[PDB]
RNA sequence: AGCUUUGCGCAGUGGCAGUAUCGUAGCCAAUGAGGUCUAUCCGAGGCGCGAUUUGCUAAUUGAAAACUUCCCAAUAGCCGUGACGACUAGUCGGCACUGGCAAUUUUUGACAGUCUCGAGACUG
């Protein structure tokens, strides 16, 4: 329950832009969210202490069609050093762990 | 092909049922059958394709 | 066909057998054996696994956590024990 | 107004799927493709090339098979023994245990089974 989603969650779409360079594309993710057309957020997960990012990153886009167009386009994209694959967030909460394990039983 | 085509409806019967009613061990009344059962539940390595050297 | 006669412990022994469910100067017993913190007996490629995890200094991911969770919940339900349904429907 | 048809699309059940399902941008084709039966007869595409979208779940391998700081340590009984204080060598109250606590009155269990109308009887 790590309190950082409450800053780019604004019922927008979250895509996760992952297979990035490790020491690279630090705020190259948002100059890529800058060229897509809702340029929201830009977010890339990174270790405190590492010097390094974690991988993927959430770029947040308002615009759910721009973000779906940007996802074809940029699928495979040579972004930095590593071409960035981007896929849908998850986002599995407290409140999402108990709806499914109520769908689960029912 | 008859052979794979029952150790297929065997295996689906066997998925069809839950992990808490999938049985653990198999008993082949026939001996040319335990051998595609064992290809055919290559997804459940926790179940046992045995003889019988009795027939029922 | 042997029933668990009272005060007797000969009928369960046999039920289990029918059953299948059975220098200084020393000899030190020298015995090594793998085991976890649930004290569950582990497997040679588990207890690999865990001597690896530990060396390299990073464990399992969540999704894999998860899933070693759900199959030891699982394993303890199947251990732990539709006819009636069918012989009504029937 | 009730009813019905052809064609079409949406939705749904069931079924099929490598002699199956399509693209074809190449060519030919009702101004006739292809025909061993019915040939002064039938009437549609045929031939080459090239294919067989998306989501979920599970399992295997591997140290790790990818969703947003993790780790480590700690907190949230009795009998006697040595001192301390009190009351007349003895007793009492608190402190820690350098030894013991499965042999009749308390904690290492004389317990368990059967039958009858809360109670009684039988056996090991």
């Amino acid at each position: 329950e790590d309190p950082s989603l409450l800053e780019w969650d604004a019922d927008d779409f979250r895509i996760f832009c992952g297979d990035l360079g490790n020491e690279v594309n630090d705020d190259i993710l948002a100059r890529a969210f800058s060229r897509f057309p809702s340029f929201l957020k830009a977010k890339v997960i990174r270790d405190k202490r590492t010097g390094k990012t974690k991988g993927y990153g959430f770029v947040s886009f308002k615009d759910p069609s721009d973000y779906v167009r940007a996802m074809r386009e940029m699928n495979g994209k040579y972004v930095g050093s590593r071409p960035i694959k981007l896929r849908k967030s998850m986002w599995k909460d407290r409140n999402l762990d108990v709806v499914r394990k109520k769908q689960k039983e029912k | 092909l008859a052979k794979w085509k029952t150790a297929e409806e065997v295996a689906a019967l066997i998925r069809s049922l839950p992990v808490e009613e999938q049985p653990k061990q198999i008993i082949v009344t026939r001996k040319g059958m335990l051998d595609p059962l064992e290809v055919h539940l290559l997804d459940f390595p926790n179940i046992v394709i045995k003889g019988s050297e009795l027939q029922l | 066909e042997e029933p668990i006669v009272n005060r007797g412990l000969a009928a369960a022994l046999l039920l289990c057998q029918n059953k299948g469910l059975l220098k200084d100067g020393y000899k030190p017993d020298v015995k090594i054996e793998y085991v976890d913190e649930t004290g569950r007996k582990l497997t040679p490629k588990e207890a690999f696994r865990q001597l690896s995890h530990r060396f390299h200094g990073k464990g399992s991911g969540k999704m894999k956590t998860e899933r070693r969770m759900k199959k030891l919940d699982e394993e303890a339900l199947l251990k732990k024990m539709l006819g009636t349904v069918a012989l009504l429907q029937e």
